[PDB]
């Protein structure tokens, strides 16, 4: 909206081009994370703790 | 559970999460019945309206709560005028004779 | 409309639909080619049969079923039954600031009483806290009082 | 916006023209690689309105400042998307078909008003065997029902005299036919 | 086995002999516990009283 | 003798209502009519284009418009094109030589300029004359058009056969509708005089005091006459022989329109045969019959018999054709080209023979080195193949709950964020009065706060009359105080939210 236009030309904070859609814990629920598995395919890099 | 406000179906444009927050109580038939029974046309309208369906009516009446003033401006519920539609594509005439 | 796994999830009134426009423009072109009438009138009985089926699947003597096998779902089939919008989204709806939990006896409680987990309440009467912190100028900022109740 | 009553009624075909934003004439439903509406199509921005927010389809019109305008380039309205579910469209059928309703209720409203038996009517309507709209010789009257030998012998006796039909043409020309004042008070 | 006869000769079997083992599908096996992994998660099929 | 069986089996039909069995009960009544049939109906069709072909060659103004248009193709120095490809191409019983062309066009225009010369002498349709307009017809008769400009040049003559008729419409509707004349005596007076307005006041001569009551009309009956004789001296050509021509014409292509039909109502069968083996693909049996029924007319209509072939084998290729291309076309939801549909199903095919060939299911590595084509068009294709679920499927077991229940309207705005950017405007508003009236207005114009449009710098300097940067001085001035601490709290903190 205009007013976004002129918080982000006044305080000159563009917002980034890349959104978070990061996987995140349900609400209401605590845990000990005890097992990751990363499935990649075949021809695609291997992220470092892959 | 519990809800205040979260996802809204597509077509009917009403309560319906469930990822996180799940979709809201079901206030059926019988618990229509139930208001109608008590005299309760208030309690009845807005369960039907600005909690469910009424789009302006929903947003408007959050901004009415934060505002701290508790009222409604309740108008016509998206299920209703989806049928309008509805019936409107089977050829047959449907519409509301205004004032 | 997208599903998330990249696949689309579409109303069946689309599919019927798409049947009367191909049938009818076809047959807006055998009247240009003067077919032989047998022909016309074959794309005639279709198109009638494809708006009846548009209009009531069921009604129609045969329904037309989709690629699932089961059969489509018409217009006079959304309007009607104990899934149609009646009785299933007009009369009885889904209800926002709602919630619903196990019960318990309260021993101690007087008749106009209920007990009330407090995540329940908190997470019901949300609304009315947001107004209120801005109110008591505990929270001057909608954005800062959501973080606050969280 | 306050209404007081609820009416129904039939639809003539100039009233669905009349809420109709536009002819449906492909159909074709969005893109395969672009997933945007195609013109024309099922869910053409023509005619069912824009898809986003204030924004033709080719984006020369872009923002609120040009609401109201329609994008010369692709058709479209600039306007809320909201009106993509208020917005009709209408098929022109290439020739008149029954409406299931009026015909195969259990009460056949085609069949009372025309007074014809349903097993009369399926057959008009399944292109079986013709029947007389009007005829001028005596010996054929109105709403009878003949066959296509049947047919082709009473062509080769008179021809032009008499006209006779087969499906929802003779069925609608019968129903335009008949004069309501007439078999009101004969009846 | 693909045999080809003559349609000439009454029955003349070898014009053409042909033997090649096919694959046609797989079939899902049972544990040992008398279930099936099916797409990772653990199935059971009732029996059926008909 | 097939109707005498239906006739029985409608009345005593188990009410059906199925459109398979009412289509095939009326293709089974026409009986296959092929070899020495086919044949015979192929005859008659190719006389029917040759007497249509002769009722163009007796006007000869339609044959000006074949050297016209050709000497407007041949007008830019140099041209194969489109419209050659539609002119004469004479089919001996390629590449375009124009020598041919004007060998072939040389005699023509030199029987143009000859028999027009005894059209005058001694009479218009003189022996001498007549034999050289049949010559003229003969020379023609050897010229098979390409079907484009033929159908244009036949509809060139039925234009004029329709103005024609119009024209009479008119008259006779202006005459009899309201002077009440007689329609026996004016066929008679119309085929002796047809030109002048003897016959009119001929019969009007007839005592008829409803004749003479005609003068409110008079300057209108003539006139229109007026507008009937210049069609003559238009097309210059005698109204009886133009009716024989219409009448020739009429005939030919009726001939033709009867023939054709047999041919389909016969190969129906065929076109059922065909449309079996390719069901269950998206379009229904009946829809795949029509597009079958379709590409067989295209094929009676490109049939060439002399060719000494089976007409199942043109007919059967032609069908196919339609049917596949149609179940391409549709039968989709979300249409895939044509070619990509070939595409798709070479994977098929190949991932077949792969997977038995193995015994799994082939990655899109050994794929792509199958199919000859990169690993990125391989991934894209089997991205597309992916049609869309149904979303009255149910999701649950039971008539309980379906998909499309669970479909949630992701366009709609979550209330609380920043309550619907309302705090925002508030909190803008109250900042913005802070300031000074000229920044609050010119900042406002620029980026729009409760503003009709945002109004560019240049719009504002025009606003404020200051053609230069003083705008944006003034903006910077505005931005700058509107960053410092003391001056916005409140307004910092919705940033980072």
């Amino acid at each position: 909206t205009p007013e976004e236009k002129l918080l982000r030309a006044i305080f000159g904070e563009k917002a980034s081009d890349v959104k978070d859609s990061s996987l995140r814990v349900p609400n209401g629920v605590s845990g000990t994370v005890i097992d990751v598995q990363v499935f990649t395919r075949d021809g695609v890099e291997k992220d470092k703790r892959a | 559970h519990a809800r205040s406000t979260g996802s809204y179906s597509l077509v009917t444009q009403q309560p319906l999460g469930g990822k996180a927050q799940f979709g809201g109580q079901r206030f059926g038939e019988m618990e229509v019945w139930a208001l109608e029974a008590y005299g309760a046309a208030y309690t009845l309208q807005e369960m039907l309206t600005v909690k469910s369906d009424d789009v302006n009516g929903r947003t408007k009446m959050y901004k009415n709560i934060v505002d701290g003033n508790h009222q409604m401006e309740p108008g016509m519920p998206e299920s209703f005028n989806v049928l309008l539609k509805e019936i409107r594509s089977l050829g047959i005439n449907i519409e509301l004779e205004d004032e | 409309v997208p599903l998330d796994g990249g696949r689309f999830a579409t109303s069946d009134l689309n599919d019927l639909y798409r049947r009367v426009i191909n049938r009818n423009n076809r047959l807006k072109r055998l009247l240009d080619l003067a077919a032989p009438d047998i022909i016309v009138r074959n794309e005639k009985r279709m198109l009638q049969e494809a708006v009846d089926a548009l209009l009531d699947n069921g009604r129609r003597g045969r329904a037309i079923t989709g690629s699932n096998k089961r059969p489509l779902k018409s217009l006079a089939d959304m309007i009607k039954g104990k899934q149609g919008r009646f009785r299933q989204n007009l009369l009885g709806k889904r209800v926002d600031y709602s919630g619903r939990s196990v019960i318990t006896v309260g021993p101690y409680l007087r008749l106009h009483q209920c007990g009330l987990p407090k995540k329940m309440a908190l997470e019901l009467f949300k609304p009315f806290i947001y107004g209120k912190l801005e109110l008591r100028g505990l929270a001057t900022t909608i954005k800062a009082a959501k973080k606050m109740v969280e | 916006e306050e209404f007081d009553a609820i009416k129904i009624a039939l639809a003539s075909p100039d009233m669905i023209r009349s809420w109709s934003f536009g002819e449906v004439k492909k159909p074709e439903t969005i893109n395969y690689r672009t997933f945007k509406p195609e013109r024309d199509g099922l869910f053409c921005a023509r005619i069912f309105g824009p898809v986003k927010d204030y924004e033709c389809l080719c984006g020369k019109y872009k923002r609120l400042k040009h609401r109201g305008v329609i994008c010369e380039k692709c058709g479209v309205e600039v306007t809320q998307t909201k009106v993509r579910r208020e917005r009709m469209g209408h098929i022109e059928l290439a020739s008149p078909t029954a409406h299931i309703w009026f015909l195969k209720s259990l009460p056949s409203r085609i069949g009372l008003l025309l007074d014809m038996p349903l097993r009369d009517i399926e057959r008009v309507l399944y292109f079986e065997s013709y029947v007389v709209i009007e005829g001028g010789m005596t010996n054929l009257e109105r709403q009878q029902i003949l066959t296509e030998e049947q047919y082709l012998d009473a062509l080769e006796e008179f021809g032009d005299e008499f006209d006779a039909k087969m499906g929802a043409e003779a069925i609608q020309a019968l129903l335009k036919s008949m004069d309501l004042e007439q078999e009101c008070e004969q009846l | 086995r693909l045999v080809i006869y003559e349609r000439e000769a009454p029955e003349g079997t070898v014009k053409d002999i042909k033997e090649q083992e096919v694959y046609m599908g797989e079939i899902p096996l049972m544990t040992d516990n008398g279930t099936f992994v099916i797409n990772g998660t653990e199935r059971v099929i009732v029996s059926q009283l008909h | 003798a097939a109707a005498q069986v239906l006739s029985s089996v409608e009345s005593e039909i188990g009410r059906t209502t199925d459109p398979v069995r009412m289509y095939m009960r009326e293709m089974g009544t026409v009986e296959l009519l092929t070899r020495e049939g086919e044949i015979d109906i192929a005859k008659r069709i190719e006389d029917g284009i040759n007497q249509v072909q002769c009722s163009v060659a007796e006007y000869p103004e339609a044959i000006t418009y074949l050297l016209e248009q050709y000497d407007r193709v041949e007008a830019e120095e140099a041209r194969l094109s489109d419209l050659i490809t539609g002119f004469v191409d004479p089919n001996a019983e390629n590449s375009i030589d124009p020598e041919l062309a004007r060998e072939k066009f040389a005699e023509l225009r030199a029987q143009y300029v000859v028999t027009r010369d005894t059209i005058k002498a001694k009479g218009r349709s003189h022996a001498t004359a007549q034999e050289e307009i049949l010559k003229l017809s003969e020379v023609f008769k050897q010229f098979r058009l390409v079907p484009k400009q033929f159908d244009y040049l036949v509809n060139s003559m039925r234009v004029m056969m329709d103005r024609v008729r119009t024209q009479e419409r008119l008259i006779m509707k202006l005459c009899v509708e309201q002077c009440k004349m007689p329609k026996k005596n004016f066929i008679t007076l119309f085929t002796g005089n047809e030109t002048s307005d003897t016959w009119f006041n001929a019969a009007i001569a007839m005592n008829k005091p409803w004749s003479e009551k005609l003068h409110d009309v008079s300057e209108e009956v003539h006139r229109a006459l007026q507008k009937l004789q210049q069609i003559e001296e238009e097309t210059g050509l005698t109204i009886e022989q133009v009716k024989d021509i219409n009448r020739r014409m009429s005939i030919g292509e009726a001939k033709a329109r009867r023939a054709k039909k047999e041919m389909v109502e016969a190969n129906l069968r065929l076109v059922i045969s065909i449309a079996k083996k390719y069901t269950n693909r998206g379009l229904q049996f009946l829809d795949l019959i029509q597009e079958g029924n379709i590409g067989l007319m295209k094929a009676v209509d490109k049939f060439e018999y002399r060719r000494g072939y089976k007409f199942s084998t043109y007919a059967t290729w032609w069908i196919r054709q339609a049917i596949t291309r149609s179940i391409a076309d549709q039968a989709r939801t979300i249409r895939i080209p044509v070619h990509m549909i070939e595409t798709i199903n070479k994977l098929n095919r190949i991932s077949r023979q792969m997977l038995q060939e193995m015994g799994r299911e082939p990655t899109p590595e050994e794929l792509a080195e199958r199919m000859l084509m990169p690993e990125d068009k391989i991934r894209k294709v089997l991205k597309i193949a992916k049609e869309p679920i149904s979303m009255e499927t149910p999701i649950g077991d039971d008539e309980d709950s379906h998909l499309g229940d669970f479909i949630e309207d992701t366009t709609l705005e979550l209330p609380l964020d920043s309550a619907t950017t309302e705090s925002l405007r508030a909190a803008t508003h109250d900042v913005l009065a802070g300031l000074t009236a000229r920044e609050a207005k010119v900042l406002r114009m620029r980026f729009g706060i409760d503003m009709n449009t945002d109004y560019t710098l240049e719009e504002v300097g025009k606003q404020f009359d200051v053609t230069r940067e003083r705008i944006r001085q003034i903006e910077a001035k505005a931005l700058r105080k509107l960053r410092h601490p003391s001056r916005s709290e409140v307004l910092r903190s919705f940033l980072d939210d």
